[PDB]
């Protein structure tokens, strides 16, 4: 709005909140005001209904005061990007490829490949008297388009748009709005992972240090895998399908991984979650029924969420008035939007405050987020043991604080972003010294504590000490068990403090061995093998002490499970059947990374 | 018929352009031609020339290692391995997807 001045930033008493009199977004672009993720007025995003005023990045006074990710270098690694469009070209900065054709124009070829472009507007479509205002619309974009149809995901490709390249090096924020459904277990060891871990250990620990962003996943009810979509069928717990630390990814720290709120200020329906999760950020629900995010298409009517063969009942598609050219959608969603809308959080931290480390922006981030949905109950999950003992234990989370007085949730991480909140606190920040990285300690598992009953009394539990005095960040765990239903399996982290965090909840998606079963006959998953999880919930503790993995299988009742076979329409269904025989823990390492307050 | 590939099974000699299918609730994957090897780059580089391949790139200390036509990956990496070397053939395809 026009008539939203700047603000000095030095007024005494200004309130910085989510319903201060002064929150208001300066710019003249037509569809800023209904961009609720910069600024949640309960307005509709031109779906059938608004949400809950103030549920947004609170980024207002950013955007008052001229902090508007300036000088911030943002690589967006996604199915491609329209460079030319009317309202990204002023912010593409050279270095962008083609992984397919080898240009260096990624726009892509397809009419429904408008990820990519509908994410980058979301970080920094230009302010201008076009279409919409980015989160950091100073900020320069590259497009990498690792996920066209028609790129194989190339090794080299990847290293070229993460920071290995001269083209890429230079990015401060790297966007991955993508993910990994699995249905059986990887290790996170693998020499392509390892290779990449190292490179973003290296980018994210250099001077001018990049912050690598990641889509928890939009799992919580169904995941999609080689052209087959899964979801549970029946009344279970309300747990999610995939938990965020499925995804080995997801668990490298290097990743700041962020789940999706809705313009109602949870939740989105859609969004993974797991002890994993950072940060929440603005994603939406869909932009039909509820606000999705107002964005950039591809350009034209020919091309992109906004076409003329692919109608939306979000009002602003295939609208002369609004949008002749139909060069911006209302549908963009998902984990991919809370990616881009953390991205473009750190780019105006960044450009306001450029000596700050990846890890001081975290810090930050952390401290200043916003505890919505206070009040959101933990899921239980019921089951009868052998001994005829009834049993209801926590499955999921609510929200918890830790011993150093941080709250967290595995739904919401830290909470829900507030950029203003996170400049306050940054005008004094002081700098966190070095990350220590502990080395691995494994802990080989023998006799009868190895052993994982069926529907047991107690977890299976194996303690180490971790003697060095840290000061906690992120918790790393590999665990290596038998078990021959290993979605049964609640598996939680106990602090020297006493703090508990579900690294993987149960009733997840790890159904291949059920597959396998119907399938081929055979099963190829014994179980889990160096499988990586990482917790957040320790952030500010002592790493001082004893830590302990504990290990249940909570349920011995047949689940089903839904397969709908994408391109033929064909349902099956897939019957979980109980373990026979109790399970084994192998082993389990613990990595602590922190630094010495 | 089943196949190992960097320890784990795979549905079908390893060349460039086969394709593997991972179960049922995976992606079909192809044989790229490229071999990570956990290797600094001279050492690399040795490995590639007294093997018949191409050092192409390196990072993090893994080199990328690209087969010739015709070659058989399989028994590359089961020679590397013996050699005491770590090796991952490339099994390309789409992995990662869209959220
Ligand atoms: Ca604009
Ligand atoms: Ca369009
Ligand atoms: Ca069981």
């Amino acid at each position: 709005n026009e008539g939203c001045a700047p603000l000095t930033g030095k007024e005494s008493g200004m309130d910085i909140g989510r319903s201060s009199t002064e929150r208001c977004l300066p710019g003249a672009n037509p569809l800023q005001d209904q961009q609720w993720y910069l600024l949640n007025s309960g307005q509709d995003g031109f779906s059938a209904r608004g949400g809950i005023a103030g549920n947004d990045l609170n980024l207002w006074w950013a955007h008052r005061t001229g902090v508007l990710g300036q000088g911030v270098n943002v690589a967006v690694v996604d199915d491609g990007l329209a460079i030319a469009h009317p309202d990204l070209a002023d912010n593409v900065r050279p270095g962008s490829k083609n992984v397919v054709t080898g240009s260096d124009d990624p726009t892509p070829t397809d009419p429904d490949t408008a990820h990519g472009t509908s994410v980058s507007g979301i970080i920094a479509a230009v302010d201008n008297a076009i279409g919409t205002k980015g989160i950091a619309p100073r900020a320069q974009l590259q497009g990498f388009n690792l996920l066209d149809d028609n790129s194989q995901q190339l090794q080299k490709d990847w290293l070229y748009a993460l920071g290995d390249s001269n083209a890429s090096r230079d990015n401060r924020v790297f966007n991955q709005s993508y993910g990994m459904s699995v249905v059986d277990p990887r290790s996170a060891n693998s020499l392509d992972q390892s290779q990449l871990d190292r490179l973003f250990e290296q980018q994210t620990l250099k001077a001018q240090g990049a912050a690598y962003i990641k889509a928890a996943g939009n799992g919580f009810n169904k995941i999609a895998a080689g052209g087959y979509v899964l979801n549970r069928t029946g009344n279970g717990p309300k747990l999610p399908f995939e938990n965020s630390n499925l995804d080995p990814s997801n668990s490298n720290f290097w990743n700041l991984v962020v789940s999706a709120l809705n313009a109602d200020g949870v939740r989105s329906s859609y969004s993974s979650v797991g002890s994993n999760i950072f940060l929440s950020a603005t994603g939406g629900e869909y932009g039909t029924d509820t606000p999705a995010m107002v964005t950039t298409d591809l350009p034209g009517c020919d091309m992109g969420y906004n076409r003329t063969d692919d109608p939306s009942t979000n009002r602003l598609h295939g609208n002369s008035q609004l949008d002749a050219s139909c060069d911006y959608n209302g549908v963009m969603n998902g984990t991919a939007s809370a990616t881009p809308s953390t991205s473009g959080a750190m780019a105006l931290l960044m450009s306001a405050y450029p000596d700050l480390s990846v890890r001081d922006l975290r810090d930050l981030l952390a401290r200043s987020a916003t505890r919505v949905d206070a009040k959101h109950q933990p899921v239980m999950v019921s089951y009868t043991s052998s001994t005829g003992k009834v049993r209801d234990v926590k499955g999921l989370e609510g929200w918890e604080r830790n011993a150093a007085g941080m709250w967290f949730s595995p739904t919401y991480g830290f909470g829900l972003i507030d950029v203003n909140k996170a400049l306050e606190l940054a005008a004094n920040h002081q700098p966190l010294p070095p990350l220590v990285q502990l080395p691995w300690q494994k802990i080989n598992v023998t006799g009868s504590a190895a052993a994982i009953a069926d529907v047991g009394n107690s977890p299976t539990s194996s303690t180490t000490r971790i003697a060095t005095p840290l000061t906690v960040e992120a918790v790393q765990v590999m665990v290596s068990l038998d078990h021959q239903r290993l979605p049964d399996l609640l598996i939680e982290l106990v602090s020297p403090a006493g703090t508990r965090s579900i690294l993987l909840s149960p009733f997840n998606s790890l159904v291949g061995q059920s597959l396998d079963q119907q399938q081929l006959g055979f099963v190829r998953t014994k179980g889990l093998r160096d499988m990586r999880m990482l917790s957040n919930k320790f952030y500010g503790e002592s790493a001082q002490g004893t830590w302990r993995l504990e290990v249940t299988d909570v349920a011995n009742g047949t689940r089903q499970v839904s397969l709908l076979n994408r391109e033929t329409r064909e349902r099956t269904t897939l019957t979980e059947r109980n373990n026979r025989q109790p399970g084994k823990l192998i082993s389990w390492s613990l990595r602590v990374l922190g630094h010495d307050a | 018929s089943t196949i190992e590939v960097n320890g784990q099974t795979y549905l079908i000699t390893l060349r460039r352009g086969d394709v593997l299918m991972q179960g049922a609730a995976s992606p079909e994957l192809t044989v790229s031609g490229t071999l990570l090897v956990e290797a600094d780059d001279a050492s690399a580089k040795a490995l590639a020339t007294r093997h018949g391949l191409n050092f192409k790139q390196s990072s993090g200390g893994i080199a990328l290692l690209e087969a010739k036509p015709g070659t058989d990956l399989n028994a590359i990496a089961t020679k590397l391995k013996s050699e005491g070397v770590n090796v991952q053939i490339e099994l390309s395809g789409a992995e990662q997807q869209p959220k």
